[PDB]
RNA sequence: CACGGUGUGGCCGAUGACUGGGGUGAAGUCGUAACAAGGUAGCCGUAGGGGAACCUGCGGCUGGAUC
RNA sequence: CAGAAUAAGCACCGGCUAACUCUGUGCCAGCAGCCGCGGUAAUACAGAGGGUGCGAGCGUUAAUCGGAUUUACUGGGCGUAAAGCGUGCGUAGGCGGCUUAUUAAGUCGGAUGUGAAAUCCCCGAGCUUAACUUGGGAAUUGCAUUCGAUACUGGUGAGCUAGAGUAUGGGAGAGGAUGGUAGAAUUCCAGGUGUAGCGGUGAAAUGCGUAGAGAUCUGGAGGAAUACCGAUGGCGAAGGCAGCCAUCUGGCCUAAUACUGACGCUGAGGUACGAAAGCAUGGGGAGCAAACAGGAUUAGAUACCCUGGUAGUCCAUGCCGUAAACGAUGUCUACUAGCCGUUGGGGCCUUUGAGGCUUUAGUGGCGCAGCUAACGCGAUAAGUAGACCGCCUGGGGAGUACGGUC
RNA sequence: UAGUUGGUGGGGUAAAGGCCUACCAAGGCGACGAUCUGUAGCGGGUCUGAGAGGAUGAUCCGCCACACUGGGACUGAGACACGGCCCAGACUCCUACGGGAGGCAGCAGUGGGGAAUAUUGGACAAUGGGGGGAACCCUGAUCCAGCCAUGCCGCGUGUGUGA
């Protein structure tokens, strides 16, 4: 069964930016919409709409290309539910040097680790953009 | 392997056996020299190679390359053996050391002395 | 209660007439089982038989050639 | 004060690895960390000359970590290289859908106390320099108490329906168990017609037949299996399941409402099933056929070929628990170009009845991207990700010995 | 696992406590490994490694345990006491046969084992320790010396000219 809707979320993004679509699509949640409104926010996606039929939710991601790439090169999931993994504000691990995102959790909601950094504290590492 | 089932069971390490057994963890050993002998090498070299079978003070009865030409070994001997093996010959994984007890460093050698156990010529 | 003794039973080590298989060396003797359709396709499980590789029965596989 | 006066050895020179020739010997003597040298011109054995590396030292042996991503947490694998349990069910455990309030255990932050000295590191100081000694820092990645934060995970309360399940209509099927029954054929028995062969092989022979075979026709007995349909078809967890009929019975597919409201996935131990051969007790026995007998072939035949033939193959009640039990590919979930077949259903459209579009669950052939050592896989993944389990760590010894369970 | 797990009365200790005892109850531990078994002094640290890890626990410092092998207690603030006592065991020594004596895992040293590791040295001058009012006495701790290329660091074994 699915048991890692963040990694189904991710998964959907990284086969539709290889296979070349516009948009893609989900089931909803308040967790997913706040990492696509991070990476709307850093770039890496364009555009972010939620839509509601009745009790359903859907998530619609609009992907960018530049040049002929994607702009998503490599977007991994790191903290699963088999291994969570937590870091402090001096561990928090950066991605191609800086030139990269790391999406963490903290008690003052989803940053990057640039603004982690930034406000002092840590959280639960959920994924790595690049 | 998962996350739980290294939890469950870790990773396994494998002991390294010595390959000098008769030693005992000891840069050499004292013995008696039981039987000395010529013996052939394994294909593809041919000779007559001298090997001596020694008792050692560990309680172990192993086989003792002689190096060098010319030895003036015999049975009753007492020999210091350290490690090292032949390779052509099966079954011989030490060595006898030249000049330490009852050995005789070679004869008319001016080269690799310290080998072999030959003092300097006057 | 320590030490000791008696009876009986476990576990560990050493040793033992004799006996069984294994590895290595050297290729001495009998064959030619496998590799080509290897000259009866090969192999797997099981059962029986045989100086020896092996042979035969039943079921299975292609990791079998020609059609 | 006297006077160069008192003071250099060890290893190596085929490649790895800086440093090459000549004599001596000829698979001998010998060398060797690995690959390897030596069998008349050896830069690899011994000596010599020359050189190289070190230097009061130089080599050898032993031992630890490294190189070894060669137990892979960082940081590996399981189609064919070693590696998916034969297949299910399920216990402990691991993990788990969406919304909301609350808590603050995990998680994060601050403060305080502690974390002995020596040791490691930094800046200095004193030793003629250095080793060494020493001042002060830094560090001691930890632990405890207390105060805060609430995104995520966990707990608690409430709510929801996309997962999971229930009732009702319809459909396909060699799914299972029991009992009947039909036709073809083999064998045997009896009888009629009939008379010298039949059978078998590469060729023969053993064998059968003049107390009559083989052939042909009629009747009877018995056992085992179900031609055509038949299919890259179907059903089943796997092993497996084919004539027809009745009875009992499991699962699956398909439509629309209705209902419950996370009731789920996986699964160490455990347990159920599990081809063929084999075993126990009792039946049965047509055909076939391990063992065995005879005839051939052969140098030999122990075999392949031929004539016979007992266990067994069949039934009832139990055991055994193994197969190249294979897709050599564990189960569950989501996503990622297309093209052409086929089985069971749903819907739509022609317009009369047969076709054309879709959609769903199976079953096949190609193939873009991606993956792979390559072969190849490619929506039935060996692609992209997640949850749990099983397994591998050079070849033999060895799925072996001992102990134990059955 | 049956003083075993808990409770009550009493005992006992410097002090909590099944530490002991008499009764009452049937509890306590274990797959997060009890019980049994093999090995082992622990840490600060040391070696290796980019790190994570791996190996190790000489010399220096802290803690623990032991003193020929076992069982005990006495004195004392403090011991179940290395150079104290009692008992049991093995071993060793003296003897006139009446009777006695001992424990180097303290320093030096001997035999043995081993590939292998040193002198039966000097002084309490310094830093400490014991006793004493002090003078002072004791101290194989310590400070020094001897032996060993075992390691690290430094220096020399000559310099220029000379075809
Ligand atoms: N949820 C998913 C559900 C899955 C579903 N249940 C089953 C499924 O889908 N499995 C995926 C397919 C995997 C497949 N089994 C592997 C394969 O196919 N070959 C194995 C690899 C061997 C080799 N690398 C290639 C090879 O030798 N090829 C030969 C070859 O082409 C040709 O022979 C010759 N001599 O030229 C052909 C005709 O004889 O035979 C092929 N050989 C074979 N053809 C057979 C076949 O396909 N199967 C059964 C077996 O018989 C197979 N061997
Ligand atoms: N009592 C304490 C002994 C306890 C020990 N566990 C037993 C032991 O050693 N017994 C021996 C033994 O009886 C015997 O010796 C041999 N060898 O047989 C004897 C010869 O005199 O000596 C005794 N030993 C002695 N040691 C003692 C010592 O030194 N003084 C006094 C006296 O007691 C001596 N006797």
């Amino acid at each position: 069964s699915m048991q890692d809707t963040v990694a189904d979320m991710l998964t959907r993004v990284r086969n539709a930016q290889m296979a070349k679509k516009q948009t893609v699509s989900m089931p909803s949640s308040k967790l997913k919409v706040a990492i696509a409104n991070v990476l709307q926010q850093e770039g890496y996606i364009s555009n972010v709409e939620v839509a509601q039929e009745e009790t359903k939710s859907t998530l619609t991601i609009t992907l960018k290309y530049f040049e002929g790439k994607p702009v998503i090169e490599m977007v991994k999931r790191v903290s699963r539910p088999g291994l969570r993994q937590y870091r402090g504000k001096d561990k928090l691990p950066s991605v191609k040097q800086g030139l990269g995102i790391a999406i963490v959790s903290t008690s003052k909601g989803i940053m990057t680790d640039r603004a982690a950094r930034a406000a002092g504290i840590g959280g639960e590492v959920i994924a790595f953009v690049s | 392997a998962t996350t739980n089932q290294l939890i469950r069971k870790g990773r396994t390490t494998l002991v390294e056996k010595s390959k000098v057994p008769a030693l005992k963890a000891c840069p050499q050993r004292r013995g008696v020299c039981t039987r000395v002998y010529t013996t052939t090498p394994k294909k593809p070299n041919s000779a007559m190679r001298k090997v001596c079978r020694v008792r050692l003070t560990s309680g172990f009865e192993v086989s003792s390359y002689i190096g060098g030409e010319g030895h003036n070994l015999q049975e009753h001997s007492v020999v210091l053996i350290r490690g090292g093996r032949v390779k052509d010959l099966p079954g011989v994984r030490y060595h006898t050391v030249r000049g330490s007890l009852d050995c005789a460093g070679v004869k008319d050698r001016n080269q690799s002395r310290s080998k072999y156990g030959a003092k300097r010529p006057k």
